């Protein structure tokens, strides 16, 4: 029912501007404050902000003050987060959360959107590279074996990572990607199926990765050396 | 501006265990009669989740091995049996006035047995080496404790400088972590070498195991 | 029966 849908994120160049939008949706909207809090990969939690629907009542934290500009369109029943003049340390996951003007049952946080990745880099767009990671790499059978896929120099994050359109998901290991000195990212998706399987079932995994429009669906099959 | 530090900034712990995290704020959180005092749990790639809130308070759909306590200044979340599933970083947060603060986070861990990987080596793809590239990819999959070397070899002459290590999260069933490094060549690099070795080190392993090949697309 | 309305609570 209640959910928070973040959008407008996504690659900028520093010294930029970005607007990022908190589509609300399933209750009174002006009867919850809409708070902004971001996460540096690999960090802790940070409130920017918040804004009282309402009458468009703001609190800032001291550090985000005249860069960042928290709004609402009541009749669209998104709020805003204006972020100018962006630099590289910016680049974070973009939370928004509801938090009741009364007190009452769960009123803090009680929900929230997904996140966006902003990422503050003056590199472009770059599509991946999807290889295949077959499995036995000298000798055959066994009792288990692996297989996936190698998702290679795309940017900026993220990327999805499915096996099957969904139907295998255990034992399913998707890699958190990691930066190249070429600035450009790299993940792996790995799989642990049982050995006897490989001579009857097809393995596909699904790569998107929205930013350069890029879907890839590449078969993963046996090699002899 | 009241801001808050937790204590300890991590910890491990076995299923079954009492686990206490402390949350102290620089100014009371007190007012009338309520302790604006949140915690929050957040899960790897997920949005943090409410667990409990006015120091004492169950948010909806939260287990009951969680519980809090706490006034003014100090306060406490309890994870009263720790559960596999309990793996990610608790977070206090105040609600009393604007600025809203949350504490630095604690990792919660879970301990379990030592478990020793299970290594594979990936030799490049066929339609990689057209574009030009080769990358050699070993996986050490479900172990435990976190800590794994691994070096590789390329005709026994240790490499250095041209691989990356990705480390999963805790599996949330058997609490072991897997683990993936990318050594990447040219073609031409790749085409002046045979062998091409994963040597993986690991507390599980009774000594180190070793995955490799010899080049080619045989 | 509180309310937040200024960034802070209030009774109302």
């Amino acid at each position: 029912e209640v959910q928070l849908v973040e959008s407008g994120g996504g690659l900028v160049q520093p010294g930029g501007s970005l607007r990022l939008s908190c589509a609300a949706s399933g209750y009174t909207f002006t009867n919850y404050w809409i708070n902004w809090v971001r996460q540096a990969p690999g960090k802790g939690l940070e409130w920017v902000g918040d804004i009282y629907p309402s009458d468009s009542f703001t609190n800032y934290n001291q550090n985000f003050k005249d860069r960042f500009t928290i709004s609402r369109d009541k009749s669209k029943n998104t709020a805003y987060l204006q972020m100018n003049s962006l630099r590289a340390e910016d680049t974070a996951v973009y939370y928004c959360a509801r938090s009741s003007i009364y007190y009452g049952k769960d009123y803090v946080l009680d929900y929230w959107g997904q996140g966006t990745l902003v990422t503050v880099s003056s590199a472009s767009t770059k599509g991946p590279s999807v290889f295949p990671l077959a499995p036995s790499s000298k000798s055959t059978s066994g009792g288990t074996a692996a297989l996936g896929c190698l998702v290679k120099d795309y940017f900026p994050e993220p990327v999805t990572v499915s096996w099957n359109s969904g139907a295998l998901t255990s034992g399913v290991h998707t890699f958190p990607a990691v930066l190249q000195s070429s600035g450009l990212y790299s993940l792996s998706s790995v799989v642990t199926v049982p050995s006897s399987s490989l001579g009857t079932q097809t393995y596909i995994c699904n790569v998107n990765h929205k930013p350069s429009n890029t879907k890839v669906d590449k078969k993963v099959e046996p090699k002899s050396c | 501006d009241i801001q808050m530090t937790q204590s300890p900034s991590s910890l491990s712990a076995s299923v079954g265990d009492r686990v206490t995290i402390t949350c102290r704020a620089s100014e009371s959180v007190d007012n009338y009669g309520i302790s604006f005092m949140n915690w929050f749990q957040q899960k790897p790639g997920k949005a943090p989740k409410l667990l409990i809130y006015s120091a004492s308070n169950h948010a909806s759909g939260v287990p009951s091995r969680f519980s809090g306590s706490g006034s003014g200044t100090d306060f406490t979340l309890t994870i009263s049996s720790l559960q596999p599933e309990d793996f990610a970083t608790y977070y206090c947060h105040q609600s009393k006035e604007a600025p809203y603060a949350f504490g630095q986070g604690t990792k919660v861990e879970i301990k379990r047995t030592v478990a020793a990987p299970s290594v594979f080596i990936f030799p490049p793809s066929d339609e990689q080496l057209k574009s030009g590239t080769a990358s050699v990819v070993c996986l050490l999959n479900n172990f435990y404790p976190r800590e794994a070397k691994v070096q590789w070899k390329v005709d026994n002459a240790l490499q250095s400088g041209n691989s990356q290590e990705s480390v999963t999260e805790q599996d949330s069933k058997d609490s072991t972590y897997s683990l993936s490094s990318t050594l990447t060549l040219s073609k031409a690099d790749y085409e002046k070498h045979k062998v091409y070795a994963c040597e993986v080190t690991h507390q599980g392993l009774s000594s180190p195991v070793t995955k490799s090949f010899n080049r080619g697309e045989c | 029966q509180l309310i937040n309305t200024n960034g802070s609570w209030h009774i109302n």
